[PDB]
């Protein structure tokens, strides 16, 4: 595990474009980062998963929309995504999963009129 | 050097090798394997410090045994160096590197 | 005539016997499974610098399979094939591109110059392309991976000798000459490590100058002039040293001498801080500098940064700190791991480096003598009250102050065991005042003590007192702090192991061909070997014996009174 700084937060009309981005502090080289989304009286589900092979995976949803590329100069992770819509309003959180361990850096709350 | 007869490691009393390999048991106390090396050529020795063993140190009938049955040479394996000094009371042997079971699996 | 060299069997005749068994005839290559493909993956998961068996390597050679399956299981099938021949080398060569891309953590362990492969160093060199922020914590380790670099460089040296025979004078290399031409920063700091090895290795020299010309832009280069003023600033600091004085005439002489400095400072432009690569310096304070009353006479300089905010800095020179550098880089890299835990010991990473060969630089720090804290302060307690004084409604309980404190003291407890530094006394540990345990002169380690051997942990007598009224809390807590650290280092051990195995391949001040027994007795202290963490338990109750002895001889006594005496 790791603490890392992600910050997502803001508000946009429909159809927008907001880019995410997480910058880890800790040892490096992790198995894997992603992002995911959620919101209050629900639950959290599977958004988008970057492995370290290089290889990543994108929910149905949000498929061809949010897209996540790692930067491994910072090593930092960057997502970025297109198209929000109602029910895309939301709180997003970044997790990454390092050598078994997970870690949640933070979270953020996410607008869309 | 601020002093002679002594030895880098903690365990060890003695001038030697490096460290290596021990055991222990709920039948005896433990011990601790020991390598004493001419530049590059060793043996294989036994752990014992005479700088604690000055409270009892009855070795007298196990040197006597050690001294009948390693100075005979058979088929049997013959201990090299039975011995007792001011500061390492540690035991040696030849060099085999080799146990009976252990050969046994690594010889098919 | 004959040779004989190094009654017995010998290496060799081994070699032959196994080498006649390694014949695997007929092509066929089957796919099977079965509940032993567990017990055999368990025996993949052994430590990168073993040496594996006869029949465990054949196992590991038909596991091909679930080798390629596990990334665990690659740096150990590598290390259980040995390539000499074509033959072999064609399947692994071709297999090596085909498996699954190993774990950046694990890829150090076959990144050594154990394994001096040119498929492996491009394949890794190709993982390795990648490079973070940990990669500049990674520079140390690959200051020894560059002094590992050379392999038959004749061939290499010819071909560079080629291009040079034109114009008169006036590979994973490539990737750390492309990583190096990327950032500024991690070019000051591949040049600022090529400054140590240039003395080992003449060939370093030459390096800088083809380091420097790995990097396209001079905008670099212009601060780095202005850091290599700094090598004449040590020369200045040598001339000070130079003439013999009386101690406050020295002081007075330094204190012109810290004036004529604050003149070039002020002069010259701004330039990269030694603390870290993105902070600028721009001026120093002339009457806030102070001077070590040492024999090394060490300067203390308070130096206002570009931020508007002091800065003190303690330097020595005449020395090579490399050693402590080296621990103190390893206490950052450990700290990081602890911070991997989510749990905070609360250690100071102490900055240090080395400058020129004889001379290094070193982040100063609000550091007291702990025969001074006796003597003046009476109590360690007093001088933590001195800072922040804590007096609770309650038990008169001390807050985040005291807390850091009792986890930087089991935290150096477990870091003195672990790395088993020596020449450790009260000289060589300090007191911080923000709640930190301060311990210098890391140039004795790896099992060595001026004075005969004693035990793992370097808690004193008087640590010893102050959480042994507290023990009913405070020792509980210590200990679960120790249990809690010890699983954390031993479960990331492995990639620290590899690096060590490469770092002390390089070379090492205070140890040479310690190097084969330094490595076995860090597995040793770490006791890989056993799947049991009771030997933390056996190490409290050593300390718990520390402050009485269990006599259960006279000589063990006579062995803690010496303990005590010796302290």
């Amino acid at each position: 595990q790791v603490q890392l700084q992600e910050s997502g937060g803001g508000l946009v009309q429909p159809g927008g474009s907001l880019r995410l981005s997480c910058a880890p502090s800790g040892p490096f080289s992790p198995n894997s980062m992603g992002w995911y989304r959620q919101a209050p009286g629900k639950q959290r589900e599977l958004v988008a998963v970057m492995t370290i092979d290089g290889r990543t995976n994108y929910q149905d949803s949000v498929k061809g929309r949010f897209t996540i590329s790692r930067d491994y100069v910072k090593n930092t992770a960057y997502l970025q995504m297109n198209n929000l819509k109602p029910d895309d309003t939301a709180v997003y959180i970044c997790n990454a999963e390092t050598r078994g361990f997970m870690h949640w850096g933070q979270g953020t709350q996410v607008t869309v009129s | 050097q601020a002093s002679p007869s002594i030895a880098i490691f903690s365990y060890i009393d003695v001038l030697e090798e490096v460290h290596y390999v021990s055991q222990l048991n709920s039948s005896r106390f433990l011990k601790t394997c020991k390598a004493l090396d001419p530049n590059g050529e060793i043996v294989i020795k036994v752990f014992i410090k005479p700088k604690d063993q000055y409270s009892l140190r009855p070795f007298l009938q196990r040197i006597r045994a050690q001294s009948f049955k390693l100075g005979q040479l058979p088929h049997v394996l013959n201990y090299s160096k039975l011995i007792e000094t001011n500061r390492a009371g540690y035991m040696i042997r030849q060099h085999l590197k080799n146990n009976l079971y252990d050969r046994l699996s690594l010889r098919p | 005539r004959e040779i004989m060299n190094t009654n017995d069997p010998i290496e060799e005749k081994y070699r032959r016997l196994e080498r006649a068994s390694k014949n695997a005839n007929l092509d066929k290559q089957v796919k099977p499974d079965i509940k032993k493909r567990d017990y055999l993956n368990k025996i993949i998961n052994y430590p990168p610098g073993t040496k594996l068996t006869a029949h465990e390597k054949g196992s590991i050679w038909k596991y091909r399979y679930y080798l390629m399956n596990n990334k665990k299981a690659l740096t150990k099938l590598l290390q259980s094939t040995n390539l000499r021949e074509e033959s072999e080398r064609v399947e692994v060569l071709e297999l090596m591109d085909s498996w699954a891309e190993i774990d950046i953590d694990d890829a150090l362990e076959l990144l050594g110059s154990t394994f001096k492969n040119l498929s492996v160093r491009s394949y890794a060199v190709n993982r390795l392309k990648k490079a973070s922020d940990k990669e500049l914590e990674l520079y140390l380790l690959q200051l020894v991976e560059a002094v590992c670099f050379e392999n038959l460089s004749t061939f290499s040296d010819k071909s560079n000798s080629e291009f040079t025979i034109v114009d008169a004078v006036s590979p994973l290399a490539e990737f750390l000459i492309r990583r190096a031409l990327v950032n500024p920063r991690l070019g000051s700091f591949f040049y600022w490590y090529l400054k140590s090895e240039s003395e080992d290795k003449p060939y370093l020299d030459q390096i800088l100058s083809s380091f420097w010309s790995r990097l396209d832009k001079k905008s670099r280069n212009i601060l780095n002039d202005q850091v290599r003023l700094i090598n004449v600033l040590r020369e200045c600091c040598e001339t000070i040293k130079r003439l013999k004085d009386t101690t406050a005439k020295k002081m007075e002489l330094l204190v012109h001498l810290l004036e004529t400095k604050v003149r070039p400072l002020v002069k010259v432009r701004p330039i990269a801080l030694p603390l870290d690569p993105d902070v600028l310096i721009c001026d120093v304070c002339p009457e806030t500098s102070k001077v070590f009353k040492s024999s090394l006479s060490p300067l203390k300089i308070t130096f206002k940064t570009t931020l508007n905010q002091p800065y003190h800095l303690m330097f020595k020179v005449g020395d090579d700190l490399r050693q402590d550098q080296l621990v103190v880089q390893i206490i950052s890299l450990m700290n990081e791991l602890l911070k991997n835990e989510n749990v905070d010991l609360k250690l100071t990473p102490y900055k240090i480096l080395a400058t020129g060969p004889q001379e290094g630089a070193i982040e100063f720090i609000p550091n007291d003598t702990l025969a001074s804290i006796l003597s003046k302060y009476h109590g360690i307690l007093g001088y933590l009250k001195l800072h922040y004084p804590d007096e609770n409604a309650t038990l008169g309980v001390q807050g985040w102050v005291l807390d850091n404190f009792v986890k930087s003291c089991a935290g150096y407890c477990v870091i003195t065991y672990i790395l088993g530094v020596g020449d450790r006394h009260l000289d060589n540990l300090l007191v911080t005042p923000d709640g930190h345990f301060f311990h210098a002169d890391f140039g004795y380690i790896l099992g060595q003590d001026p004075k005969p051997f004693p035990p793992l942990m370097k808690l004193p007598p008087q640590i010893i007192e102050a959480f042994g009224g507290a023990e009913s809390s405070n020792y509980d807590k210590f200990r679960s702090y120790c249990f809690v650290a010890y699983s954390i280092l031993r479960r990331n051990a492995g990639l620290i192991l590899n690096l060590f195995e490469l770092m002390k391949t390089s070379n090492i001040p205070d140890i040479r061909i310690d190097p084969n027994g330094a490595i076995l007795r860090v597995r040793e202290r770490f006791n890989l070997n056993m799947s049991e963490e009771d030997a933390t338990v056996h190490f409290q109750n050593l300390i718990n014996d520390s402050v009485n002895a269990l006599l259960p001889i006279v000589i063990d006594h006579l062995h803690n009174l010496a303990q005590y005496w010796r302290t």
